[PDB]
């Protein structure tokens, strides 16, 4: 290569980045191709390319051209392709191109162009491609386009065209591709596209078309049509009557309201049809003649029925998406074997008959979610073999079929609260992921199976109470609480000659602790009855009356004990201050305390699942709670009262028989807080994300600490009370009498 | 200032005919255009200050301006068209013949 620019042996030169400011010099007399691009030449002087009469491919891309002399391109009768993109010339050079009559490809795209002169593109009888993309012209040049009739592919995209006049492309008979996208077209004349007999692909994308064009019916041989991301409101009947060979339509991202029934019929070559959000349509489109469809999506419409001949007529269908409609009953899906995916979700289907899905040989994915399904036939899923996904969630199901579902990897059943049955893992041999309404159903399943509702030690799989020592301690708590509470009540009831307010209050709190003992006994007997089988009992226990009774008893006992402790301290203070007759007023106060405890216990009954959070039936579950307000209320209500009584006993201590049993009440307060304030703060702990604690610890510490005050009060009264021993002597005397 | 262009060929007045400006490194821009019936066309920043005279008998072209701006330093060209007077022209595309021009400082 004489020139510094490298040159191929087959008389072809390639220069790029050499930074020349002129035409190459010293180059071969004859040359086929010449590519000078990313250079710094701006203007082409006279007969610059005359030195190469044999040139047949010429590239000046990104060279930043601004002026082409009219005679510069003269004499290149052998030119075949000419590329000029990303330059600074603002108009098509009408004179320069006229110097040649033999090239076939001419690119003038991506270079800001404002006006196309009228007799530009004249004499170019051999041109076949034209790139006018990403320029700035605002009106198609009708006469210059009509100058040459032999063009095939034309791009006018990324421009500022707003309207194309009638008969704009009337003389372009050989055109095969026309690109009009990312323009500003909003008005489309109805006599503009005529004459493009051989046009096969039309692109009208990202424009501002407000109504469906009526001109496309003038061009018959259309194959691909793209009008997407335009503001098209409705699609009229007979829109595609003039395009029988039509094979692809792109109409997504248009905000649609109404589509005519006859819009898409008689399109034999159509392969995929997608309609989203056509709200104003309410009947299935007439698809007669469209037999090659392999994907059909109709989402967001108001359709209520599916034709019974749909899947038996569209033999090639493989995907069917009909979601967010309002469909009552499904047709028979037999007669088609290529249907692989089916989506019928967010509809109003209420039942699945036996023959609905029978016959789908190739079905793999099924979606029946957010519906009103209430019963599925036992044989519904038997026929379909290679199913992998099944999604029937947020329906109203009471029972689920196990026939033909062995091979599915994923099954989803959440929100079917009426479904209390047990899923046997023998039926689902292979299953990677599972979602069930309740954790106790997933307890029976466990490369490994993942289950959405976790059994985080607060939904025990085997043992309700848990560790053997914990269960023994709870049994001992219940037994001692029941017997000593019964003994104290018997002694106080029998030694009834005169009833002081303090002795009445001690009897009443011992009465309230007996219900705590009853709750603990309920828990112990339930655990004993369901040992190693609590997966089969948690279902009914939580969603039943037993949990309500147990939770009511627990809350009532705790609140009654706290309130009676408060009044006992108030009574002690008033007595220490001193016919008085507050004794009858204190009985009234006791009645209100019991009345308030009953109200507090009954409050969660009318709420939503407050007692159903835990098998214990306590309102203090793991992490998230059914109602944060109630549990937050109860603890501060209790801690508040604790602080009061504490301050009244502080006042009594400052101030200093009547002095007797003061220590007993103080010990009662002491034990009641050391067994409540710890568990109150700890149950408060999961709300604070800073502190983390294991669910096994919570559950275990909750169970052994909740009834401990009921265990400890009567033994404290029995062993450390001269009054109790005298009452027991009175009991012995009355029994002997 | 006065500056004139002489046409070697026959008078191009019945066809598009005018003046262009060249600034180093950027595109050629037209400033004066003569058409049928002596109609004159100028660009945005040529009104009044820049003017063009045309006649057919003497076969020359005159361009006159006033009160000079160093801003206006450039090489000027006189250009003409002969065939298919499709439209009045301010861009270089529709001009076939170009002259040597002169540098104005």
């Amino acid at each position: 290569c004489a020139a510094p620019c490298s040159c191929d042996g087959d008389r072809r030169v390639d220069c790029s980045g050499k930074g020349l400011t002129a035409v190459p010099e010293g180059l071969s007399a004859f040359t086929q191709a010449l590519d000078i691009s990313m250079n710094n030449i701006t203007q082409l002087p006279e007969d610059a390319f005359k030195n190469f009469p044999f040139l047949e491919e010429l590239q000046l891309a990104g060279n930043d051209l601004s002026f082409i002399h009219p005679k510069a391109l003269s004499g290149l009768k052998e030119l075949k392709v000419l590329t000029l993109q990303n330059n600074q010339l603002k108009t098509v050079p009408s004179e320069a191109i006229r110097g040649l009559s033999a090239l076939q490809s001419l690119r003038l795209d991506a270079n800001h162009i404002t006006s196309v002169p009228e007799d530009s593109f004249e004499g170019l009888v051999q041109l076949r491609h034209l790139w006018l993309d990403d320029n700035s012209l605002t009106e198609v040049p009708v006469h210059p386009l009509s100058n040459l009739p032999t063009l095939q592919a034309l791009t006018l995209a990324l421009n500022k065209i707003s309207s194309i006049p009638d008969f704009a492309f009337t003389n372009l008979s050989s055109l095969v591709v026309l690109h009009l996208h990312n323009n500003k077209i909003r008005s489309l004349s109805q006599h503009c596209f005529d004459g493009l007999d051989n046009l096969e692909t039309l692109d009208l994308n990202y424009n501002n078309l407000g109504e469906f064009p009526q001109a496309i019916k003038a061009l018959p041989s259309l194959k691909e049509l793209g009008f997407h991301s335009n503001s098209i409101s409705v699609i009229p009947d007979g829109a595609f009557d003039g395009n029988p060979l039509l094979r692809t339509i792109h109409l997504y991202d248009n905000p649609l309201s109404f589509v005519g029934n006859s819009a898409f019929h008689n399109l034999s070559d159509l392969h995929s049809l997608v309609i989203r959000g056509a709200s104003m349509v309410q009947q299935f489109p007439n698809l007669t003649g469209t037999v090659h469809l392999e994907s059909l999506t109709l989402t967001g419409t108001k359709i209520s029925s599916i034709p019974n001949n749909l899947c038996q007529e569209q033999k090639m269908l493989r995907t069917l998406d009909l979601s967010y409609n309002n469909i009552r009953d499904l047709p028979s899906f037999n007669g088609c074997h290529a249907l692989e995916e089916i989506s019928l979700q967010r509809n109003q289907i209420y039942q699945i008959k036996e023959g609905t899905f029978q016959g789908l040989i190739s079905l793999r994915i099924l979606d029946l979610s957010r519906n009103l399904i209430h019963e599925i036939h036992s044989r519904a899923f038997a026929t379909l073999g290679p199913i992998t996904n099944l999604d029937v969630s947020f329906n109203e199901l009471t029972s689920f079929p196990t026939e033909g579902l062995n091979g599915l990897n994923q099954l989803k059943l959440v929100g079917n609260f009426k479904l209390k049955e047990a899923l046997a893992a023998k039926d689902f041999v292979n299953l990677r992921s599972l979602s069930v309404p309740y954790a106790y159903q997933c307890c029976a399943f466990w490369i490994i199976i993942h289950c959405t509702p976790s059994t985080g030690a607060f939904k025990p799989c085997e043992y309700l109470l848990g560790s053997w020592m914990i269960r023994l301690t709870v049994w001992f708590i219940f037994l001692v609480a029941l017997f000593f509470n019964l003994l104290v009540i018997l002694t106080t009831f029998a030694s009834c000659t005169s009833l002081p307010s303090s002795k009445l209050f001690i009897g009443l709190i011992s009465v309230s602790n007996l219900f705590m003992g009853i709750y603990t006994g309920i828990l112990t007997f339930l655990d004993a009855v369901s040992w190693g089988r609590f997966a089969e009992f948690g279902i009914w226990w939580e969603t039943g009356s037993g949990c309500k009774v147990a939770g009511f008893l627990a809350v009532f006992s705790s609140e009654s004990a706290i309130f009676l402790l408060m009044l006992a301290t108030v009574e002690r203070s008033l007595s220490a201050k001193d016919k008085s007759n507050h004794l009858k007023q204190f009985r009234v106060a006791a009645l209100l305390a019991f009345l308030g405890a009953t109200v507090a216990g009954c409050f969660p009954l009318f709420h939503r699942g407050e007692y159903s959070a835990s098998p214990l039936c306590l309102p203090f579950p793991t992490g998230e709670t059914p109602s944060l307000g109630f549990t937050v209320t109860l603890v501060l209500l209790n801690s508040l009262a604790f602080l009061l009584m504490a301050v009244i006993y502080t006042k009594l201590y400052c101030n200093l028989s009547q002095s007797s049993m003061i220590k007993h009440v103080a010990w009662l307060i002491f034990t009641n807080c050391i067994f409540f304030c710890p568990v109150a703060f700890f149950s408060f702990a999961p709300l604070i994300t800073a502190i983390s604690i294991s669910p096994e610890i919570m559950k275990s510490v909750t169970l052994i600490f909740f009834p401990l005050p009921a265990c400890l009060n009567p033994v404290l009264y029995v062993f450390f009370n001269p009054k109790f021993k005298e009452d027991w002597k009175l009991l012995k005397r009355r029994v002997t009498k | 200032l006065r500056l004139s262009c002489a046409a070697s060929g026959y008078t191009y007045s019945p066809y598009c005919m005018g003046w262009f400006r060249q600034a180093p490194g950027k595109a050629r821009e037209g400033v004066a255009t003569v058409d049928l019936d002596g109609s004159t066309i100028y660009a945005d920043s040529v009104k009044g200050r820049f003017t063009i005279s045309q006649d057919n008998a003497k076969n020359t072209l005159y361009l006159q301006m006033n009160s000079l701006k160093p801003e206006d330093t450039a090489m000027y060209y006189c250009a003409s068209r002969t065939r298919a007077g499709v439209t009045c022209g301010l861009n270089w595309a529709i001009f076939s013949y170009w002259g040597q021009g002169t540098q104005v400082t």
